[PDB]
Formats: structure tokens, C-alpha cells, sequence
């Protein structure tokens, strides 16, 4: 897993919920 | 607003107070911009202010893990265009791409990451050809790597000196 | 008066790297360990990762299993957001559970963003394993994971 120092907010795509 | 990064830089690079101009120091080293892009088409410009004898630049796009103490294009995280001979570099393999660029040239940098990825380089507004396609997924930052004491200035937009013809994009400054 | 939360937060971010480390644990596999004494009520480490809306956890579980990635490392902030540290995270991924822990979790808001911070419940001494209570839901007898925390008030199972 890539190490992270600070939290990153996920940026959802417009189609995040589509099939 | 979009600038050359405050901490995300080789320390030996001499960056101006406005953080748009950078001077090289000895062996190849790199700075990323403060903002990166994950999807869509984006553009920025770099002007070669000064390129004394035996200096060089490798310019282009980098992911956050691209090595700051190597030329751009050294590893899998970045794709670069070398002033000398116009060679394109990725994972330290240099391939034939275009002719060289030098002092006074204004270089254009296009990336498209569709939500079929491409990286295209421009010289004074002229498309030099697709350099890379189907690139690794991730966040790509405008990136500069310099070999000794040359000087370049970066323009994130919104207004460009040689905006390409028939090419849709957003200026990197839209991320600011 | 107490320090403003954002000042406590940089200090943590600045100093957590030298105060904690990951080693093999007598409790289970790998755990987070103390490298310098930590005072009671001090911030120990952030549970860092990708912050996602709660509605996305289901889609991400099924994705992680479809790629055969093993267990998820997701810590819930509240009913609305979750920290997903499965692919992007820090050493807080490895904090084991204890029925008599020395740490607790608390959600803090910094600049309109939420953060999970682990706090020392008491003075902690170097070489101690850092643990908190997972507080798993009380699960039925079919899938009850046994606990190996080694305390004498151990509850025998995580759930
Ligand atoms: N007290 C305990 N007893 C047995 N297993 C535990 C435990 N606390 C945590 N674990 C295990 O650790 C997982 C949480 S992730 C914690 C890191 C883990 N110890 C590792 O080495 O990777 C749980 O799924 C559980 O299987
Ligand atoms: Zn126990």
C-alpha cells in the first residue's frame, strides 16, 4: 500500500455509481 | 493559485520568490507544480529563459513518486522531453521524438486523461506529435528537471503565449 | 487553556514518525509500538487514508475481494464518512485490539475536514504495544473471531 502522510479526500467521478 | 511547489522540490534548485522561475544546479533535479490532475485535458507552458553552454532541461509530467534527484523521465512515474535533440524519456529510455529546443523557445505541455490517455508536446505552438499514449493511471503534476545552470519560467495559464490550434483543454491554472 | 486543535495536529504530524513504529506483535502478526514515552491524553497517531463517503464502502469491499486483495482496512469516522487505508495509509493500519487498551480514538475537525486521531489513555512507556478497543458489533456464534490480546480481563472474542 502506498504510504500516506496526510488524509486525502476521494474525488468521486460523475459516473461513480453507474454500471 | 498554481505555482511551483513549496516543498515538493529538489532543494538545490534555485526557485524565484514568485515561484514561477527556476534555475538548475549541477546534476539533474526536479520540481513539481503545486497542483496535479487526474482526469480531463490540461495544458501549461514553459519558456526557456536562458540555456548556457552544456546545460539542458527535461520537461513534462510527473506523478508524486517521481524521483526528485533524477531527470524527469528517469522512472515509471514521469514522462519528459529533453531540450537536447528533442528526445522523449520514460523509465530512463530515450526514444526519437522531435528536434531539440533551446533558449527563447516556448514549450507547450498537453495531457489528456479520459474519465486513450495521451501526452503531447508543443514547440512555439506547433504540435510535435503524440509522445506517449496509454500512460499509467494516477495524478500528474507539471514538472521541470534541469541539468546545470539553465533557467526556465512556467506559465499555468489562463492565457498562453502559443495556444494550440484545434485542441481543447483547460489551463492548469483552473486548478488553483 | 488548552492548545488549539490544529496546533496539536501539526505537532503530531511532525513527531509521530519518531515516536511509533511497526514490529511483530505478541497479540497478532504486526502491531504498532511505542518508541518514546507518551503522556496521557496526547495524540499518538492519525488513522490516515482515503476519506470516502459511507455509501462507497460497499462498492469498495466487493472491489477489493474481486482483485483478491485480502482484508479491507477501513475505519469509520461517523455515519457519513469512512477512512479507507487499504491501498493508501500509514502505520496506524497495524494497531491491534486489546480488551484493556492503552489508547482510544477520537474524531477531530480541522479546517472543515474530519480526522481520526488515536490518543494515549494513560502514560505509555517505550516498548509497549499501542492498542485500542475495536468495539466490534456483538456477532453470532458462527463467525466469532477469538481474541489474543493477552489481558486478564480479556473478553475471549473481538465480537
Ligand atoms: N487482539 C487480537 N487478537 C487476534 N487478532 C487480532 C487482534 N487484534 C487485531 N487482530 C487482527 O488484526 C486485524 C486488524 S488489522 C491489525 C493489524 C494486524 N495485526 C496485522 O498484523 O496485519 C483483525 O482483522 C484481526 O484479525
Ligand atoms: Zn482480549
Amino acid at each position: 500500500f502506498k504510504e500516506l502522510d496526510e488524509n486525502v479526500e476521494y474525488e468521486e467521478r460523475e459516473s461513480e455509481f453507474d454500471i | 493559485r498554481v505555482l511551483l511547489a513549496l516543498h515538493d522540490r529538489a532543494p538545490q534548485l534555485k526557485i524565484s520568490d514568485d515561484r514561477l522561475t527556476v534555475v538548475g544546479e549541477k546534476g539533474y533535479s526536479m520540481v513539481r507544480a503545486s497542483h496535479g490532475v487526474r482526469k480531463g485535458a490540461w495544458y501549461f507552458e514553459i519558456t526557456v529563459d536562458e540555456m548556457p553552454p552544456d546545460t539542458a532541461a527535461r520537461l513534462g509530467w510527473s506523478q508524486p513518486l517521481g524521483n526528485l534527484q533524477a531527470p524527469l523521465g528517469y522512472d515509471k512515474f514521469s514522462y519528459s522531453w529533453r531540450s537536447k535533440k528533442g528526445t522523449k524519456f520514460h523509465q530512463s529510455i530515450g526514444k526519437h521524438y522531435s528536434s531539440g529546443y533551446g533558449q527563447g523557445d516556448v514549450l507547450g505541455f498537453y495531457i489528456n486523461l479520459p474519465e486513450s490517455s495521451e501526452i503531447i508536446f508543443y514547440k512555439n505552438g506547433v504540435n510535435q506529435g503524440v509522445a506517449y499514449k496509454d500512460i499509467f493511471e494516477g495524478v500528474y503534476f507539471p514538472a521541470i528537471s534541469l541539468y546545470k545552470s539553465c533557467t526556465v519560467s512556467i506559465n499555468f495559464g489562463p492565457c498562453f503565449k502559443y495556444p494550440p490550434k484545434d485542441l481543447t483543454y483547460r489551463p492548469m491554472s483552473d486548478m488553483g | 487553556s488548552d492548545l488549539p486543535m490544529p496546533m496539536r495536529f501539526r505537532h503530531l504530524k511532525k513527531t509521530s514518525k519518531e515516536a511509533v513504529g511497526v514490529y511483530r506483535s505478541p497479540i497478532h502478526g504486526r502491531g504498532l509500538f511505542c518508541k518514546r514515552n507518551i503522556d496521557a491524553g496526547e495524540m499518538v497517531i492519525e488513522y490516515a487514508g482515503i476519506v470516502i463517503r459511507s455509501i462507497l464502502t460497499d462498492k469498495r469491499e466487493k472491489y477489493y475481494d474481486s482483485k483478491g486483495i485480502g482484508s479491507s482496512y477501513m475505519f469509520r469516522i461517523d455515519d457519513s464518512e469512512v477512512v479507507d487505508a487499504t491501498m493508501h495509509g500509514n502505520a496506524a493500519r497495524f494497531i491491534n485490539h486489546s480488551c484493556e487498551p492503552n489508547c482510544y480514538s477520537r474524531v477531530i475537525n480541522i479546517d472543515g475536514q474530519k480526522h481520526i486521531v488515536i490518543f494515549a489513555m494513560r502514560k505509555i512507556y517505550r516498548g509497549e504495544e499501542l492498542t485500542y478497543d475495536y468495539k466490534f458489533p456483538i456477532e453470532d456464534a458462527s463467525n466469532k473471531l477469538p481474541c489474543n490480546c493477552g489481558a486478564k480481563k480479556c473478553r475471549k472474542f473481538l465480537n
